[PDB]
Order: C-alpha cells, then sequence, then structure tokens
DNA sequence: TTAAGTGGAGCTGGATGCTCTGT
DNA sequence: TCCAGCTCCACTTAA
RNA sequence: ACAGAG
C-alpha cells in the first residue's frame, strides 16, 4: 500500500477539521481545503510519516466563547487503546489545562478503557471516535438533514411558542452519530431542517436525552 | 468505465484464501511437518486484488486457534507455510486435519459480512454509469472503502442506517422503503401517512417496532397494554409496581 | 476405525467429511465394544 | 504486526516460484541408513481404498465372465480358486434321502459330472446343469483377503487346519427366468 | 458347532515398525508386573495378536 | 489423509520420535518412520474468470508473428489461455476479435 | 496469579383473521 | 410454525 | 368438536 494509508490520514484529518469547524472552533481556510498532493509536503509517505504524535491537533481554540477553551485531537497507533495510553494522554492534557480531547482509535478500545472515559472526570471529557466513522463526513450525507444546536434564548422561545415543557419534545440519543459529531450533551436542543419534496423546508426539534 | 468498478468491487466482496490458491498441501518431512499454501498469482493479477504472500500472513494470525506470527513464513512471493502447534485444549496435535479444511475459508481481502456484489447498468440514452449493489450487512465498511462515494450510498435496513447515520436518516429510510414497496405493487398512499408512521417509530430517539415490545416502550397505559398481548403479565406488574393508569 | 470408514465411503471428500468424527472417539477412551456400551449406559434415561 | 503491507507491479517469474517451492521441501534426512530409521516395505500403512493401498512407493474398469475364463485358459495355465453362488434350488431330486418336493442343494447330490459350462459368442455365459441352463455373471468385486481353509476334526479333541489357497473372483449363478417363462407363459 | 474360530498370530519385535517403548507399557497394563502364572503375553512385550 | 494400521486398523496419528517423525497407532506398538518426503495436495476451486476478462482487460499473450483470426484475416484480435478450474485442468484456448463494424466472440 | 467486564450460545415463553349458519 | 429476553460459560485485559 | 358461506 502506502498510497491507501496516506489517503486515510488525509480524509480523517479533513473530516476532523470540518468537525472542529462545525463545533465552532477556529479553523483556517487552508486547513479545510488541504489537498492530497499538498498533504504529501509537511508529512510524506509512511516511513517519514508518523501517526501517533505528528498529526495531533491542539491549535483549536473555541474562538466564539473564549481563546482559553481549547481541545485536542489524538491519533493513537495501537489498534486497541488501553488505560495506560489514556493515562498518558490524560496527564499531557492535565499539564496544558485543556479540558476536551478527541481520541481517534483505529480498530477499537478495550472495555476497561471505555469505562474510564465515563468517570475520569466530568471536567475532563474525552470522546471516542473510530477512524472508520471519520472516513465519511456524515453531515454531508444525502440522508442526513442540517442539524443546528440551539441557544438557550431560542429554546426558551420554542417552549414559549407551543407552551411546552422540555420533556414533551421528541428525543435524540447522546449515542447518535450526529449527536457525537456535534458533541452535544443532555438538555441541549437541536433544530433539524428537513428538506421538502418541494423547494420548501420543514423545521422540527429534538431534545438530547 | 468497468475497469474501476471491478477494483473496488474486489475491495468489498469477500474472497477466501482457498479461492486464490491453486493448491494447498500437507508436507511431512523427517525433521518437521507443516501445511503449505501456494498462491495463484496469475489469478491475483487478473482479479485486481491487493494481496500477496506478505498480506496472507496478516489474514492468518487473527482468530485462528491462537496461531503464532513466528509459525507463519513467507519463503517466496507465492508461498506460505503454517507450522501447526498443539491446541492444548480438547485436541490432539494432529489438528492439521482441522486446518486442512479450515485454512481455505479464511478471508484475505474484503468485508466479512458481504456475501456478494454485482455491477448494475443503466439503459438511458443520455449516459452510461455503473452502480454497485452490495448484498450484505455492514454499511459502515462500504461507506469507507476507497472509491465508493460514501455520501450517496444507502441501505434497506433501518437498524444499519440508525447505527451508522442516526435517527433522522433512519426516519427517511422507513419513508423510502414503505413507499418503494407500495409503488411496486401498484398501490398508492399519500406521503403524509407513511410520514406519520415513521415519526411515531422514531420520536423517542430509537427505532421502535410496532411489535408488543415497541408498544410497551411507547404506551404508558396498563389497560391498553393488557388489551393487546401478554394480558396476564402486564396486570401483575401493575399490581407489583402499584401503577396508576390514566383512563385518558 | 477402518471398517467404519469402509462402510461410510472411500472417496476422499467423503473421508474428509467423516474425519472430525473419528477424532472425537479417539479423544475419549472408547476403543472397545464394552467401553462403548458403558458410555451409552451412562447416558440412558432410566424409565 | 505492521499492517500497511507493500506491493509492486513486477510480474513473478514462473521458474522463480518453482525453484523457491522446490528448495522449501526437497531437503531430506534419508542419510540415516540405520535399523530404526529403516522401514519394512511389506508393512506399509494402509491407504483406505484397498485396491489403492500404496501411498508411499519405491519410486479401474470391470472384467466380465468371458474375459475371466479366457485369462485362466490361454494367458496363464495356473490353477485358481473361484467362489460361486448357486440358486437356492438346483433342478434335482434328493436321491433316496427320505424327502415333499423339498429344496435340492449340492450337499444332496453325488460325485461325478454335474453339468457343462458354455461360453457363447458376444460374451454370454451359461451353466447347463441338466435340461435347464443357468446364467452366470460376475459378483461384487471383493478386494479384501479371502482364504480357503480346511478344518478337520480327525480326533475327539484335536485336529488339523490347512490353508488351501486365496480366493480372488466371485461368480453368481441365476436362473434364466425369461427362458423358463417363454416356454409356457401364464 | 456354532462355528467360532479364533487365531493367535505372532508379531516380531526386532523389525523397526515396533515401538518397544510403547510395547512395554501396553504389556504392563494388561499383565501384572511379575506374575506370569496366567498371562496373555509371556515376554515383557506384546507378542501376539488374537483374531 | 487417513492412514490406518496394518495390525488392528485403528486410525494413525503423526508423532515425533527420537530419530524421525512417525505415524503411530494409539492402541498397538506399530509405528512407521517417515524417511522421505510425503505430500497430499487439495487443489481447491478458483474464482470464475468469465466476467473478469471482458471489457478491455490487461491481457498480454500476443506476440510477434501471431496468427490472424479466421474470419477477418487480420491480427486485430486478442487470444489467451487460462485454467477455468484448478491447475490440473488442461488449459483452454479462447480468443475475441474487435474491429470496425464487426463484433464477434469465438472459440 | 486472579477480579472482572463483556463476547457468544442455549433455554424459555410468547404469538399466529373476521363473522354467521348448522348438527 | 417463527422470534425477543434471561442466564450460563469461556476469553482476553489489568492489577 | 367438525362442516359450510362470504
Ligand atoms: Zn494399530
Ligand atoms: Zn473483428
Amino acid at each position: 500500500d502506502d498510497e491507501e494509508e496516506t489517503y486515510r490520514l488525509w480524509k480523517i484529518r479533513k473530516t476532523i477539521m470540518q468537525l472542529c469547524h462545525d463545533r465552532g472552533y477556529l479553523v483556517t481556510q487552508d486547513e479545510l481545503d488541504q489537498t492530497l498532493e499538498e498533504f504529501k509536503a509537511q508529512s510524506g509517505d509512511k516511513p517519514s510519516e508518523g501517526r501517533p504524535r505528528r498529526t495531533d491537533l491542539t491549535v483549536l481554540v473555541a474562538h466564539n466563547d473564549d481563546p482559553t477553551d481549547q481541545m485536542f485531537v489524538f491519533f493513537p497507533e495501537e489498534p486497541k487503546v488501553g488505560i495506560k495510553t489514556i493515562k498518558v494522554y490524560c496527564q499531557r492534557m492535565q499539564e496544558e489545562n485543556i479540558t476536551r480531547a478527541l481520541i481517534v482509535v483505529q480498530q477499537g478500545m478495550t472495555p476497561s478503557a471505555k469505562q474510564s472515559l465515563v468517570d475520569m472526570a466530568p471536567k475532563y471529557i474525552l470522546e471516542q471516535f473510530l477512524q472508520q466513522e471519520l472516513l465519511i463526513n456524515i453531515t454531508e450525507h444525502e440522508l442526513v438533514p442540517e442539524h443546528v444546536v440551539m441557544t438557550k434564548e431560542e429554546v426558551t422561545e420554542l417552549l414559549a411558542r407551543y407552551k411546552l415543557r422540555e420533556n414533551q419534545l421528541p428525543r435524540i440519543q447522546a449515542g447518535d452519530p450526529v449527536a457525537r459529531y456535534f458533541g452535544i450533551k443532555r438538555g441541549q436542543v437541536v433544530k433539524i431542517i428537513r428538506p421538502s419534496e418541494t423547494a420548501g423546508r420543514y423545521i422540527t426539534y429534538r431534545l438530547v436525552q | 468505465d468497468a475497469d474501476y468498478a471491478r477494483l473496488v468491487k474486489g475491495r468489498i466482496e469477500k474472497t477466501l484464501l482457498g479461492e486464490i490458491s491453486e493448491y494447498i498441501e500437507e508436507v511431512f518431512l523427517p525433521d518437521d511437518c507443516f501445511i503449505l499454501v501456494k498462491l495463484s498469482l496469475e489469478r491475483i493479477r487478473l482479479l485486481r486484488l491487493e494481496v500477496n504472500a506478505e498480506t496472507v500472513r496478516y489474514s492468518i494470525c487473527t482468530s485462528k486457534l491462537r496461531v503464532k506470527p513466528g509459525d507463519v513464513a513467507v519463503h517466496g512471493e507465492a508461498v506460505v507455510c503454517v507450522t501447526p502447534r498443539e491446541n492444548s485444549k480438547s485436541s490432539m496435535y494432529y489438528v492439521l486435519q482441522f486446518l486442512k479444511e479450515d485454512l481455505p475459508k479464511v478471508v484475505v481481502q474484503g468485508i466479512p459480512e458481504v456475501s456478494r456484489a454485482v455491477i448494475h447498468i443503466d439503459e438511458q440514452s443520455g449516459k452510461e454509469k455503473y452502480k454497485l449493489l452490495v448484498e450484505g450487512d455492514n454499511l459502515r465498511a462500504v461507506m469507507a472503502t476507497h472509491g465508493v462515494k460514501g455520501t450517496r450510498t444507502t441501505s434497506n435496513n433501518t437498524y444499519e442506517v440508525e447505527k451508522t447515520l442516526g435517527i433522522e436518516a433512519a426516519r427517511t429510510t422507513i419513508i423510502n422503503e414503505i413507499q418503494y414497496t407500495m409503488v411496486n405493487h401498484g398501490m398508492s398512499i399519500d406521503r403524509r401517512h407513511v410520514m406519520l408512521l415513521s415519526d411515531l417509530m422514531t420520536y423517542k430517539g430509537e427505532v421502535l417496532g410496532i411489535t408488543r415490545f415497541g408498544l410497551a416502550k411507547m404506551k404508558e397505559s396498563v389497560l391498553m397494554l393488557a388489551s393487546f398481548e401478554k394480558t396476564a403479565d402486564h396486570l401483575f406488574d401493575a399490581a407489583y409496581f402499584g401503577q396508576k393508569d390514566s383512563v385518558c | 476405525d477402518q471398517e467404519i470408514v469402509q462402510m461410510i465411503g472411500t472417496e476422499e471428500h467423503v473421508m474428509a467429511a467423516f474425519g472430525p468424527s473419528l477424532e472425537e472417539c479417539q479423544k475419549a477412551q472408547i476403543f472397545t465394544q464394552m467401553q462403548a456400551l458403558k458410555y451409552i449406559g451412562n447416558k440412558v434415561r432410566r424409565q | 504486526r505492521p499492517e500497511v503491507i507493500q506491493s509492486h507491479s513486477i510480474f513473478e517469474q514462473g521458474p522463480a516460484e518453482m525453484m523457491k517451492k522446490k528448495g522449501n521441501w526437497d531437503k531430506t534426512v534419508d542419510v540415516s541408513d540405520m535399523g530404526p530409521s529403516h522401514i519394512i516395505n511389506i508393512k506399509k500403512e494402509k491407504r483406505e481404498t484397498d485396491e489403492e493401498t500404496k501411498q508411499i512407493l519405491r519410486m479401474l474398469p470391470k472384467d466380465v465372465s468371458v474375459a475371466e475364463l479366457l485369462r485362466e485358459l490361454s494367458l496363464t495355465k495356473e490353477e485358481e480358486l473361484l467362489f460361486l453362488q448357486l440358486p437356492d434350488t438346483l433342478p434335482g431330486q434328493p436321491p433316496t434321502q427320505d424327502i415333499a418336493e423339498n429344496a435340492c442343494t449340492l450337499a444332496d447330490l453325488t460325485e461325478g459330472q454335474v453339468g457343462k459350462l458354455l461360453i457363447r459368442k458376444s460374451g454370454r455365459v451359461q451353466l447347463l446343469l441338466g435340461k435347464v441352463t443357468l446364467d452366470v455373471t460376475m459378483g461384487t468385486a471383493c478386494s479384501f483377503l479371502q482364504e480357503l481353509v480346511s478344518v478337520g476334526l480327525g480326533d475327539s479333541r484335536t485336529g488339523e487346519m490347512t490353508v488351501l489357497g486365496h480366493v480372488k473372483h466371485k461368480l453368481v449363478c441365476s436362473p434364466d427366468f425369461e427362458s423358463l417363462l417363454d416356454h409356457k407363459h401364464r | 458347532k456354532q462355528q467360532k474360530v479364533e487365531l493367535e498370530m505372532a508379531i516380531d519385535t526386532l523389525n523397526p515398525n515396533y515401538c518397544r517403548s510403547k510395547g512395554e507399557q501396553i504389556a504392563l497394563n494388561v499383565d501384572g508386573a511379575c506374575a506370569d502364572e496366567t498371562s496373555t503375553y509371556s515376554s515383557k512385550l506384546m507378542d501376539k495378536q488374537t483374531f | 489423509m487417513l492412514l490406518f494400521c496394518p495390525g488392528c486398523g485403528n486410525g494413525l496419528i503423526v508423532e515425533e520420535g527420537q530419530r524421525c517423525h512417525r505415524f503411530s497407532c494409539n492402541t498397538c506398538p506399530y509405528v512407521h518412520n517417515i524417511t522421505r518426503k510425503v505430500t497430499n495436495r487439495k487443489y481447491p476451486k478458483l474464482k470464475e474468470v468469465d466476467d473478469v476478462l471482458g471489457g478491455a482487460a490487461a491481457w498480454e499473450n500476443v506476440d510477434s508473428t501471431a496468427e490472424s483470426c479466421p474470419k477477418c484475416e487480420h491480427p486485430r484480435a486478442y487470444f489467451m489461455q487460462l485454467q477455468t478450474r484448478s491447475a490440473d485442468e488442461p488449459m483452454t484456448t479462447f480468443y475475441k476479435c474487435c474491429n470496425a463494424q464487426c463484433g464477434h466472440r469465438w472459440r
């Protein structure tokens, strides 16, 4: 191979940039439009190219809310990541005082490591992604509508317009791929823009629960 | 053109080791005994598969009676040898007779859940383009092979679409698939009926069936639940839980 | 074991199919008629 | 295990695969010309088809009764033991044996000529055993060992056992029911 | 009468096809180690096959 | 492959002795020393090749001074030989001609 | 070495159309 | 006649 | 419990 392996490290990186951009992190125009033949320049073929610590991202600051709110993306090399490698990434994350990270596992994650991500801390939140999910940006798939994470001042209008409580809205799971993509948590509301058969649009709403 | 279709077809359609080997042989020598597999590299070169002897070493060593990487050698670009080891669990070292029927059925290339794939042809005068039909049950893998346009592949199965693309893509698949089945038998239904059915199936975030199990997750009322199926169990549970039933 | 396989069949694929069944009886100590009848006896449901 | 395995466009030479395969197993430790290492050529292990016993070496169609009798007459004058199956009743009467039209067997008859065996053109073979002619055909081709042995209890408690020879071919004799019935239909 | 023949055939031990190490074990299982008043095999090895 | 003991006719197993590998019975002393190379070939079924060569594949068997095809009497045709089953089959010969205003398939 | 969390396999209990018309 | 939950048991990780 | 009818 080597032609195929670099293709993944370009497509995965490209999707993570669009994922970070859609979450509202500061992403530059040359990161999103990074071409395959341009990817070959900073990191080349597999002997020169390094997977565990060359392709890591940390430049992503939450430029809307605050430049100190920052997030990692990590690319482990072992297909099943143990707690040891998690603890390695956690203490590096502890030193930098960053509170969010993405871990991009290649085949899976061992069960005792998965349990750690639930309870390591509420103030140190890490999201597992399999790379096989990142080879295709699901927000550009033809069956997936536009999702828009609503602000609290807009949720308060939705519930006022219909005179609802929150627990009467339809539900969306936190384990949903598109919920994971936007990184939303319980009690956020997503606006969903379904396309009509005509030129028009229908607007619907869901509650994360 | 078809030359590109057959490449990526060969990246999803399962091929077994026995399908690309011109023979497999046991060899007993005075100093050692082993099983040997010679790959038919002519047939590899035609079927456009990206496998060789060094890759077949990686197809083996996974889920095959804990065979060791050391025990598998790649003495030439066409040959592999699997030195048998004692299973040391409900078996005799003579486990070569297990491998001689099992080693061909290991998967060297492709997606394990795909039974077959076929190329399909359009007949319109304006164009000619080839779509690939996959009879199998791993949507995520087919969305991620090099050379499949992952943004426009679809599935019949609502459970696969839910697990891969979320509840709102599963909701559209219930609409598309019911409407497809109705149109083929010449029935017609206004879209607003199949729309409401799919929105009832997905409003709690999971695709719930119209079975007794799905209805027990949707409906709170004991007497509604007890007037369909499992009429005894729902009434004893309401007694245990002390549930009060809205007569609404 | 030979006279069993003679009855079942002497084609190579018929022998290959029956092969894993010889390899079961040789794991147990069943080599004799009396041993085999003892094995069946310990499986019979008593009426 | 490194997963990103590399491949190349070059075409494998035919002899290069052949000679690589050759070097993998042509090595031999046959130098031990010793007793233990030696092996008895007449006690090889039995490959399962008994006609095909030889799996290791120092390096079929079916016969018909006209051909069997021709080989033992012209090509080889050596005597050979056939084994033949007769019908349940021969066309005789038990001579003075105190009966009822009971079955007649070879144990009831007396020594002498009993009949004649005819080979016809086109391979038909008949056993003319009286006025009637019985048909003779080849039986199942056995290929296990068969031994024809005498047992004689020459004394009250002891005696002699003697092996007279091996048996190779089986003949089946049957009545020609079409000819018996074409005499007098019913 | 009720014809039931039995034969006993001798198998040699100096030929290479006899694993004497295993032959000593099987003979020791069948016969008690030194009794030899009644014994299937006279020698310390399996001498005979019965048909 | 199944091999059976000349003595008792139980099934043999392969084991290792002090000088050679042996076929050995489990129930009698009989052993057979593997003195020389012994083999058993399976020859399994390969894939179909029918829809693999159609549509301008990467064939290569053409050579200088090759014969013309019998209908067009021009060398504008490819020819190849392949095994259709396992390599103990005698190879079959097949050829296809593609010319202007002329499509045919021949054997 | 073993405590433990999670895979895979067998057991169990549930369900299978609407009515009249007679013996 | 077909199909979801519940429980038993091997099978790696991890200390 | 069986047969009918639509
Ligand atoms: Zn034996
Ligand atoms: Zn032509």
